[PDB]
RNA sequence: AGGGGAUCGAAGAUGAUCAGAUACCGUCGUAGUCUUAACCAUAAACUAUGCCGACUAGGGAUCGGGUGGUGUUUUUUUAAUGACCCACUCGGCACCUUACGAGAAAUCAAAGUCUUUGGGUUCUGGGGGGAGUAUGGUCGCAAGGCUGAAACUUAAAGGAAUUG
């Protein structure tokens, strides 16, 4: 059954962008999905996501713009320490300068650059490029 | 892709599709460039003026090139009420 | 030989083995 | 952007409706649902003539702006399109390929039929699917008089007309020729009609 | 490999179907298999219709028929040429000529 | 998917599957079973000393054809009577 | 069989393509014509060519061939294609109901009728 | 004494088009090989492999040679050709011609902050040609190329200096190994990058600009 | 074990073919084939395709249900009803085209969303033979089932497709 609503959201998004769609209707939503999309949007990888609020769990419509190669989830959410953030980046990001690893720290959901700056670490969530 | 002294490298920049904004490869022999006419007053499409579009092989083969052309032409004013935003 | 008949051969052999092992107290 | 002289022109609308072009096929092929206007009872679908003419003027604006206007090539394999394409070719540059295509005619630079166009026009994509494929191989747009139940693969701009009547096919060829001529061509005063009759672009029995 | 996608002949969701017997060899071939044909003949073939009509009472009454449903094993089907080995690309054809 | 477990707490299951499939491995099975001691002609040692009992010319296998001129020797420390091929030309003239 | 080959058949189609009005329907006349207006290295091969030429000439007089055309055939086809009758009122436009709805929603005058 | 045969050939012979930069830029079809004979002087080849393929006929055993040959200048362009011919010499010749036809551009990048003429690839890349997945990882300066001899010579022809090259599948088939590496080098510009995110005015097809030097004679 | 035992029919008997024919073909026929009460527990038990979930591509049929139609036929004057037609819809068994992708290929809308590898989880495989063997265990009236090696030997065995 539905086990990883965030994984399913990112998989729907990846499929839509591969197909060449411009926008995708994700279901159900969540706070971690909202925060993940917000990180993406901050870095420019998606456009605007409108959160349809029915009473049950909500749905999201995410107007894309291309320029998002692959978004994915790392499950389970391994505990990455500040010294192993590098190992994760090197293992699942294409080049050393672009693409972001997205952690779930006790300072909120953030990217790995923000993580290195605020000097916090925690559970890995996914990755985008 | 510039280098230390802000000087440009990466011998050439690729053309990006105008439907999905995906890079149009060098070997994408299905990639197509439509050049429509800029018409001045009273017909007589002035020669030498092109409203340029670049459609990618993926879009054309999957068969939505006409959809994307209708949308882009309406977006650039080439047409009036042929493509509806909400299907 | 055919796998089915080879199985039947080893079946009969297993039966004979069991018989002699049972005759041997 | 296109000035208000380029509307449907109820006279040309009369022509289209009389030639019976607004009729489509019974299968929709969702890639053509925009072009479908309404569903006629007794299982017939009604093409939007308004969008038909608008796409026609767009295709004409594409067929213009070719500097050497003979390098347009026009394909037709049906019977109902052969005289149409011959007369269209006679008017504009438009090297015609009537009858059969002799495949490998856009690749294989040593054949005698080796055209190297910058645009193609196909009367029936389903039956010229070889010319479509060759244009795919060698990087060429497409302007096709598609039907509703016509494969939109590797087709650029499409004009939904009928692909099942003599009059529809020939008359769409006629209007496209007229519009590409009027774009610059030499047919000044768009407000003045054209002498050439669609009977010219109609195929006799013979 | 898999010579046929329909695995030889059509079951697709039963699991088991009662078998019938061939008519030449009497071999228990499942019913989804077993090339099936319909023999609709006249008793009195036109080699003899006019003879019968010439020699018959009940002027122009009728001519009855013989209906038979024939089940064939694949071996005897191929042997009696009800069916033939077809090309690899025309195997996929289903329509009856 | 991928058939294995991926929960954050399935280390025991992963470890036990690895431990069970290392036996389907080949060389690991030999190492742990300890064939080099319980069964092998040498005691797992790299060399071994023997007393030449007899001299056997044995015919090679097809498609070749030759005599191979080996010596049937008996190991001193174990007692397994093995057969030792003799190296280059004439060395059987050397071994009595 | 008397199944003549590509040599003679291509030669005959081409000679009828470029010498239709001069050629005639008689075997001997066509034969001598070929003699004088060909460089061919056999009387036997010339006779085969000329015989196929007479046969093709007969079927050409009876109808058109799928293979070859002449200057004359090109001209007559030009005119037969140029023929035009009076174009396609009988009053208002023809039967139209939902397409009539189309034209009302599109905004034309279009004198039409019902169905 | 080569003569052009196509439109693009006419233009490159009239010298109005002078860069495969522009050719690729407009994804034009290179049908003649003499055009890059003009457009990439100093283009060196390397005959990767010669192998006999055989057909088993009525009485004999028809043997012909399949030669795989790579070509490249040294800076950002490679091509690869495979040819089958009755003799090894003709095989190599036509393989070189086909390679020159299939020359393709490669995008070199940095392994970190940019300094002095990129050395490595832009991103990790992968290419699969029938069970051989060749993967290319960028590398820092002074790491050199670490790959099989064949792919190493190919990437050396390409001009990439520092690449880490994973690999998987039956790499022993050099035809498929080099085809995979070729698809990888193509996917290089295949990838879209935050550098390339910006917009461009969509240039105007030298075919269309010089259409008059492009018509027939 | 008990009943019933028409048909067909292991074993067996006989006739022919054959060099022979303990087989194919032919006549006969025992256990069996059927049922009740108890055992077994395996099959090419097959979709050689684990179960749950999510998304990605068009098309037409069809089964069960549901919605709509100043639609068709029906009683006897046309309502109800039933069945049929049209549009859609939910769950099915499948099917047609493409290759967008996957694959070693055959081929697959799932064998896709896998080097741009991570939705949850169970079981199994690690070159071929020896070998589903020996042994020990456990279940079974028995046949047998489950569990299951090694010594030794070998460079192949195998899968998909091409040319003969
Ligand atoms: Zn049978």
């Amino acid at each position: 059954t539905r086990s990883s609503v965030l994984a399913d959201a990112l998989n729907a998004i990846n499929n839509a962008e591969k197909t060449g769609k411009r926008q995708v209707l994700i279901r159900p939503s969540s706070k971690v999905i909202i925060k993940f999309l917000q990180v993406m949007q901050k870095h420019g990888y998606i456009g605007e996501f409108e959160y349809i609020d029915d009473h049950r769990s909500g749905k999201i419509v995410v107007q894309l713009n291309g320029r998002l190669n692959k978004c994915g989830v790392i499950s389970p959410r391994f505990n990455v320490k500040i010294g192993d953030i590098e190992k994760w980046t090197a293992n699942l990001l294409p080049a050393r300068q672009f693409g972001y690893v997205i952690l779930t720290t006790s300072a909120g959901i953030m990217d790995h650059e923000e993580a290195r700056r605020k000097h916090v670490s925690g559970k890995i969530l996914g990755f985008v490029y | 892709m510039e280098n230390d002294k802000g000087q440009l490298v990466e011998l050439y920049v690729p053309r990006k599709c105008s439907a999905t904004n995906r890079i149009i490869k060098a070997d994408d022999h299905a990639s197509v460039q439509i050049n429509v006419a800029k018409v001045d007053e009273e017909g007589r499409a002035i020669p030498g003026e092109y409203v340029t579009y670049a459609l990618s092989g993926y879009v054309r083969s999957r068969g939505e090139s006409d959809d994307s052309l209708n949308r882009l032409a309406q977006n650039d004013g080439l047409l009036k009420n042929v493509w509806s935003y909400s299907r | 030989m055919r796998a089915k008949w080879r199985k039947k051969r080893t079946r009969r052999l297993k039966r004979k083995r069991r018989k002699v092992r049972a005759r041997s107290k | 952007s296109l000035p208000a002289t380029f509307d449907l022109t109820p006279e040309d609308a009369q022509l289209l409706l009389a030639a019976n072009t607004h009729l489509g096929a019974r299968n929709v092929q969702v890639h053509q649902e925009p072009y479908v206007f309404n569903a006629r009872p007794d299982g017939v679908h009604v093409i939007n003539v308004g969008k038909t003419w608008e796409k026609l003027v767009l295709a004409a604006r594409i067929i213009a702006a070719i500097p050497n206007p003979e390098d347009v090539v026009a394909i037709s394999s049906r019977t109902f399109g052969q005289r149409a394409v011959l007369k269209f070719a006679a008017h504009t540059g438009a090297t015609p390929i009537a009858g059969r295509f002799t495949p490998g005619s856009f690749t294989n630079y040593i054949t005698r039929s080796f055209k190297e166009p910058r645009l193609v026009i196909v009367t029936d994509p389903r039956s010229d699917a070889q010319a479509i494929k060759e244009a795919s191989y060698v990087n060429i747009p497409v302007i096709a008089l598609t039907d509703l139940d016509s494969p939109s693969e590797f087709v650029d701009v499409a004009i939904p007309c009928n692909n099942r009547g003599k009059h529809s096919i020939g008359l769409i060829w006629y209007l496209l020729a007229r519009e590409v001529l009027r774009l610059r061509g030499a047919l000044v005063d768009r407000t003045q009609p054209w002498s050439i009759m669609p009977d010219l672009y109609f195929y006799r029995d013979p | 490999p898999k010579k046929r996608a329909s695995n030889g002949r059509n079951k697709k969701g039963r699991g088991h179907v009662k078998p019938v017997r061939c008519v030449n060899c009497s071999k228990s071939i499942p019913k989804d298999k077993a090339i099936k044909r319909m023999a609709i003949r006249n008793i009195v073939e036109a080699a003899a219709v006019r003879d019968l009509s010439e020699a018959s009472v009940y002027p122009e009454y009728a001519l009855p028929k013989t209906y038979n449903k024939l089940h064939y094993c694949v071996s005897c089907a191929i042997h009696a040429r009800i069916v033939r080995v077809r090309s690899r690309e025309d195997r996929k054809n289903r329509a009856p000529p | 998917g991928k058939g294995k477990p991926r929960g954050l707490n399935s280390a025991r299951k992963l470890r036990v599957h690895r431990r069970n499939n290392r036996w389907a491995e080949n060389n690991y099975k030999k190492r742990l079973l300890g064939t080099a001691f319980k069964s092998s002609p040498f005691g797992g040692s790299s060399h071994a000393k023997g007393i030449v009992l007899e001299k056997l010319g044995i015919e090679s296998k097809q498609p070749n054809s030759a005599i191979r001129k080996c010596v049937r020797v008996q190991l001193i420390k174990n007692g397994k009577k093995v057969t030792a091929f003799v190296p280059n030309d004439g060395c059987l003239n050397f071994v009595d | 069989g008397r199944v003549r080959t590509k040599t003679v058949k291509r030669a005959s189609k081409a000679l009828i393509e470029r010498y239709y009005p001069k050629l005639t329907l008689d075997f001997q006349t066509n034969k001598r014509l070929c003699d004088e207006i060909a460089t061919i290295q056999s009387k036997r091969l010339r006779n085969k060519i000329a015989g196929y030429t007479t046969h093709l000439m007969k079927r050409i007089q009876k109808g058109p061939v799928r293979g070859i055309s002449f200057k004359l055939q090109e001209e007559e086809r030009e005119r037969k294609d140029q023929y035009v009758p009076e174009v396609s009122s009988n009053g208002v436009l023809n039967v139209d109901n939902q397409t009539s709805d189309l034209v009302k929603s599109l905004g034309l005058k279009l004198p039409l009728s019902v169905i | 004494g080569w003569v052009p045969v196509t439109k693009l050939g006419r233009l490159v012979k009239a010298g109005k088009i002078t860069t495969i930069e522009e050719i690729f830029l407009h994804s034009l079809p290179v049908k003649e090989f003499q055009i890059i004979d003009t457009l990439l002087p100093g283009l060196q080849d390397e005959v990767m492999n010669i192998k006999p393929v055989q057909k088993q006929t009525r009485a004999g055993q028809r043997t012909r040679f399949k030669a795989v040959v790579v070509v490249g200048d040294s800076n950002g362009h490679v091509g690869l050709g495979i040819k089958t011919a009755k003799e090894v010499a003709g095989a190599i010749r036509a393989g070189i011609i086909i390679a020159k036809l299939s020359v393709i551009p490669i995008r070199r990048g940095y392994w970190g902050t940019n300094l002095g003429q990129p050395h490595s690839l832009a991103t990790k890349t992968t290419g699969k040609c029938g069970s051989v997945t060749v993967r290319l990882i960028p590398a820092p300066r002074g790491s050199g190329i670490v790959a099989s001899p064949a792919v190493k010579k190919l990437l050396q022809l390409a001009g990439v200096e520092d690449v880490y090259t994973q690999s998987n599948g039956k790499t022993r088939t050099l035809e498929n190994t080099l085809k995979a590496a070729f698809v990888a080098i193509g996917n290089t510009y295949g990838f879209l990058t935050p550098n390339l995110w910006a917009e461009q005015p969509l240039p105007v097809s030298p075919l269309d600009i010089y259409s008059d030097e492009a018509s027939a004679q």
